[PDB]
């Protein structure tokens, strides 16, 4: 209804006498499907210096809490999610390192024929292991390929 | 449909978008993500992510107009999608577009002539592409009372929906854009449909007073330093490392037309810093463990005077090793110290060594074992880790029996 | 609405002329597409502070901003800390098909980017979408008509 | 211990890119030997005993 | 210095809109700047081939903002200028044409402006079309006749008033008020600053 | 307004925009002319449109 042009007779020439007036995208270059459905999605990239699995976690937390206002029709899916291959790794480390102190115990059993004997190297290396660990966490170095070595 | 049809028994969701790409975002890139079921349910090596890719690479190389290329996330995302050399061809000598397209096409002439040192050298940029050019006669539209400006927004508003203001929707501002409607900007022929007001208030069309005409164009341009310049891509031959075939590439640009310069980004970068300054730090670092194997045993006493030999061996020793081999070396001999050590500083050995032979093996076995977590999990990867293994062990217990004799005679 | 040539010569190269004095700075790279956008990524050497070389790009942006055409200062110039990887990605779609993507993507960026993107740990969001805008398709005959 | 802490104890007061990366092994190494110097006589005697 | 630098380069922000067009289309840099002068550049010409003024454009051109951000150099600053477009005016001239500074400024920012063109078949497109390409319009002059091409006015005769019918259009220096000279011979030089801390 | 804008574009060399050489943008500047702009005397010789 916003007014152009005045004729000579008094007719008016609004907008829509010229233009189709429409709600539209504000940028067309982009289409998203899921599945052959149409979709709109997010790529959410990590924050330097922030741990992934908080962050999915509070990321997780947010979409559950406003999920109670989505229209009656929208519903939220992950295609693309790399947290559980970060929880599965975590949780194969610990498997590995139980693994690897069990086996120097047996190493050591294997030696001493003697199971008092023997326990004392089982439970001085894991207190230097982690405590290892605590002094790089303390002062900031990262888990890495160069510490693994 | 191919994903979700052939091999619905491992896939989970498809999730593909258009118009957006890592060359940049246009409307012939495409893109999609993948996401897979749990490994509950993906039993066998048949079902893991390489079987599939590989299943995928080979049904998908079916699609005549795309090149579809299903790929794995590499081990660092950060430094890009694969391995190889990063290289961009500057041109600092202010000769043009034109100027170095063709010298990045004798460039890859001249590395795909030798295949023995450089394999799968391609550019990375995007080739030139037909462009529309409309030429508007400004004396003729000057004549007739029309301005210029006007004709130029004509037609930007017409083709390029300039934006206008803000305005409010449920609540949030958003933008307000003004552009021709999609049966009027989709043919060369739509511009004589298009009219303009001149002084005196009447209309006259665009084909009054301008001409087009096809020509071509480059999608995108890429500037290194402020400099142009167009990435090329590449990976050095098998059985090479990648400083020979860097070199070779070096000469190779040497052998360009003058005003063309070269530069080395991303990992390339990364590893020419490293490399030119390599051998200060290593002889520095070689300085420091000469003075640890200098200062336990009291000076040249016993074995320090036979490690006073080892860098005859070091100068002793095409091929070459990484930079985690680089410390391992001097760990490993470190460990051969520490293995001599708690028995040559008993003797600071026949009893020493009887009740310290155990630990040799004990400290061997434990860097072996702990170096194991970093590539196993158990049954898979073992097979190749005795060939070294062993051997080193074996030389490690005769060194022990040996070595910590004969160097105090030596 | 502009070309490769248009975009590097009119926003790349103005920028860039501005990018030097910067701590640190290992390299830059640029690159101007069809589609008119122009990127400019910046190299800092390991264990630069990121706030501090953000802050000094931002700044130094400031000199170019009078100097850039007035499409694109209305447009607005994002500085971010990005990183290449990717953490997640979240889908939205609709169960009977009531909402197209445009009525998804617009209630997406309306209420769920912003939030999301203010949540601790998040460094930046992308959109695989658009907002709603008011679009006007003008009519070239009718425009004629009226003497438009 | 003492002579290893003592020889990796002046490469962490040089800087570079190589220097941060050997960081990961010198500071590990220090801390490595302390901690094995506080347990084998702190922690082993008392479980022997 | 990088606090009070960027607590000055956001208080500076406050003032912006306040000052006059001219000094912001300038531009207005704030650096962490010390007095001392690390060392001093010169580039001269073996056989005169250059004057000072090719000198400083190639200099400023190719040699400042690479030498600018190397590190450890924490500003430099250029005795002499680049080029730019230079336009003088000659008033007897201009009256007789019955023309103005102001019209000559504004057809020169009409004439000599980039025009986005879109592109053909842009999204959102049709169902059934399969071309899509760019549309070039305008393109910014470069050369000097390009700009003595510039249309200004139509004569009543249809005679045609160009730029160069009314001025002097040469490549000339951006800024006049520096010159330079090594051993009385023509030269540009380079006054490099050492940054803080290097 | 007419007239301060003529003299300060003859006298003060006002900064247009910018234009392409050998791939650098660069700036155009407006002034008088050398022989035009020595004198008190050169006042005299400048006109403006009513
Ligand atoms: C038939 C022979 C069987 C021998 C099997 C030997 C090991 C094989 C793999 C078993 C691993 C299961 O180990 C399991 O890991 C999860 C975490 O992932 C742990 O779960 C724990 O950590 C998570 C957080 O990460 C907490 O929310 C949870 O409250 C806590 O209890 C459990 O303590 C443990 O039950
Ligand atoms: C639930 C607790 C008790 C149930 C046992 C399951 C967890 C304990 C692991 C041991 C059982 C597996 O027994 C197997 O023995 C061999 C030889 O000793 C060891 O493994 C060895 O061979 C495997 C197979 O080539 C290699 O990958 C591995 O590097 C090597 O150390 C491991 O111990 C284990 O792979
Ligand atoms: C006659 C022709 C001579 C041409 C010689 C060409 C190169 C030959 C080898 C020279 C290498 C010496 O290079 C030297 O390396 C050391 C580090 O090891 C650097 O030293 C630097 O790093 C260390 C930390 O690692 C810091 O504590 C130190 O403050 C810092 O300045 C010096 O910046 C440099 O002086």
């Amino acid at each position: 209804k916003i007014l152009l042009k005045v004729q000579q007779d008094g007719s008016q020439v609004l907008l829509r006498d010229v233009a189709r007036v429409e709600l539209g995208a504000e940028d067309y270059s982009t289409v998203a499907r899921y599945n052959g459905k149409p979709a709109a999605g997010i790529a959410i990239k990590l924050a330097a210096g922030a741990n992934a699995l908080d962050t999915s976690r509070a990321v997780k937390e947010e979409l559950n809490r406003l999920s109670a206002y989505f229209p009656a029709s929208l519903k939220t899916v992950y295609p693309y999610d790399t947290t559980p291959f970060i929880e599965i790794s975590i949780q194969e480390v610990f498997k590995t390192l139980v693994e690897a102190i069990i086996l120097v115990f047996l190493v050591m059993y294997l030696f001493l024929q003697n199971f008092r004997a023997t326990i004392i190297p089982t439970i001085a290396v894991p207190v230097v292991i982690l405590g290892t660990f605590a002094i790089l966490s303390a002062v900031g170095f990262t888990i890495n390929t160069l510490t693994m070595f | 449909d191919y994903y979700l049809t052939k091999e619905k028994d491992n896939v989970q969701s498809v999730f593909t978008v258009g118009g957006f790409g890592f060359s940049g975002q246009g409307q012939n890139n495409g893109l999609a993500f993948i996401s897979l079921k749990p490994w509950s349910e993906r039993v066998g090596e048949e079902n893991s992510v390489t079987a599939i890719i590989q299943r995928a690479m080979i049904a998908l190389s079916s699609i005549n107009k795309a090149v579809v290329f299903p790929f794995n996330l590499p081990a660092v995302a950060e430094l890009g999608t694969a391995s190889g050399f990063d290289m961009e061809l500057l041109d600092n000598g202010n000769l043009g577009h034109e100027k170095l397209t063709q010298a990045r096409n004798e460039l890859l002439s001249l590395a795909a002539q030798s295949p023995n040192q450089v394999t799968g050298v391609r550019p990375n940029g995007l080739e030139d592409t037909p462009m529309f050019k409309v030429n508007v006669n400004a004396a003729k539209a000057e004549a007739m009372g029309v301005a210029l400006s006007d004709i130029n927004q004509t037609i930007s508003t017409a083709f390029g929906s300039s934006y206008v203001n803000d305005f409010l929707n449920q609540g949030r501002v958003k933008k307000v854009y003004v552009q021709a409607g999609t049966p009027f900007r989709m043919l060369p022929d739509n511009i004589n449909q298009w009219y303009v007001r001149n002084a005196s208030g009447t209309m006259a069309p665009l084909s009054a007073y301008s001409s087009t005409e096809w020509t071509y164009g480059s999608p995108r341009l890429e500037r290194y330093n402020g400099i142009p310049s167009m990435e090329i891509l590449g990976e050095a031959a098998a059985g090479k490392s990648t400083g020979d075939a860097m070199k070779f590439m070096a000469d190779l640009v040497a052998k360009l037309p003058a005003g063309v310069g070269y530069s080395w980004t991303g990992l390339s970068y990364q590893e020419a810093l490293s490399s030119n300054q390599a051998p200060a730090l290593y002889a520095i670092s070689l300085v420091v463990v000469f003075l640890a194997l200098a200062a336990l045993y009291e000076s040249w006493s016993i074995p320090f005077s036979v490690m006073l030999v080892v860098p005859l061996g070091v100068v002793g020793a095409g091929l070459s090793n990484d930079v985690y081999f680089q410390v391992g070396l001097l760990t490993t001999i470190g460990l051969s110290a520490k293995n001599a050590i708690l028995i040559v500083e008993f003797a600071v050995i026949i009893e020493a060594a009887r009740m310290r032979l155990r630990p040799i093996l004990m400290t061997s076995l434990a860097f072996i074992l702990g170096v194991l977590p970093l590539v196993i999990s158990h049954g898979a990867g073992s097979g190749a880790q005795n060939a070294v293994g062993t051997g080193v062990m074996g030389g490690m217990f005769a060194a022990t029996v040996l070595a910590i004799y004969f160097v105090p005679v030596f | 609405g502009a070309d490769a040539q248009t975009v590097e010569d009119s926003v790349t190269q103005v920028i860039e002329q501005n990018m030097n004095g910067l701590d640190g700075l290992m390299y830059m790279s640029s690159t101007s597409d069809a589609a008119g956008n122009a990127s400019i990524t910046l190299t800092f050497e390991t264990g630069t502070s990121p706030d501090i070389a953000q802050v000094q790009v931002q700044n130094k942006l400031q000199l170019a901003m009078p100097s850039l055409p007035e499409a694109v200062q209305q447009q607005g110039i994002s500085v971010d800390k990005s990183s290449s990887n990717i953490l997640m990605v979240a889908a939205f779609i609709s169960d009977n098909g009531s909402l197209n993507q445009y009525d998804i993507a617009d209630y997406v960026a309306s209420n769920i980017k912003d939030p999301l993107s203010r949540t601790a740990g998040v460094g930046s969001v992308q959109l695989f979408g658009s907002e709603y805008a008011m679009r006007i398709w003008l009519d070239p005959q009718k425009l004629n008509k009226y003497n438009l | 211990a003492v002579v290893l802490s003592a020889v990796f104890m002046p490469m962490a007061f040089m800087s570079g890119a190589t220097g941060e990366i050997y960081r990961q092994f010198s500071i590990t190494l220090i801390s490595s030997m302390l901690l094995s110097v506080f347990v084998a006589m702190s922690l082993t005697p008392a479980l022997c005993a | 210095p990088d606090i009070a630098q960027v607590q000055v380069q956001n208080k500076l922000q406050l003032a912006m809109p306040s000052l006059p067009e001219a000094v912001q289309q300038q531009g207005i840099s704030v650096d962490k700047s010390s007095s001392n002068i690390l060392m001093v550049a010169a580039f001269i010409s073996d056989n005169g081939s250059l004057n000072q003024y090719d000198i400083a454009d190639y200099v400023a051109s190719n040699i400042k903002d690479p030498l600018s951000r190397t590190a450890g150099v924490g500003s430099v600053q250029l005795f002499g200028s680049e080029y730019a477009m230079r336009i003088w005016l000659d008033p007897q001239k201009l009256n007789k044409y019955n023309l103005v500074p102001s019209d000559v400024i504004s057809q020169i920012k009409v004439q000599n402006n980039q025009i986005s063109g879109g592109q053909l078949g842009g999204m959102p497109q049709a169902a059934d079309q399969q071309l899509n390409a760019s549309i070039i319009v305008q393109t910014r002059l470069q050369t000097p006749e390009e700009f003595g091409k510039i249309l200004l006015k139509v004569q009543q005769d249809g005679s045609q008033v160009l730029l160069r019918d009314v001025a002097r259009v040469e490549l000339g220096a951006e800024d006049y008020s520096t010159v330079a000279r090594y051993n009385g011979k023509p030269a540009a030089g380079i006054a490099i600053k050492l940054a803080a801390g290097a």
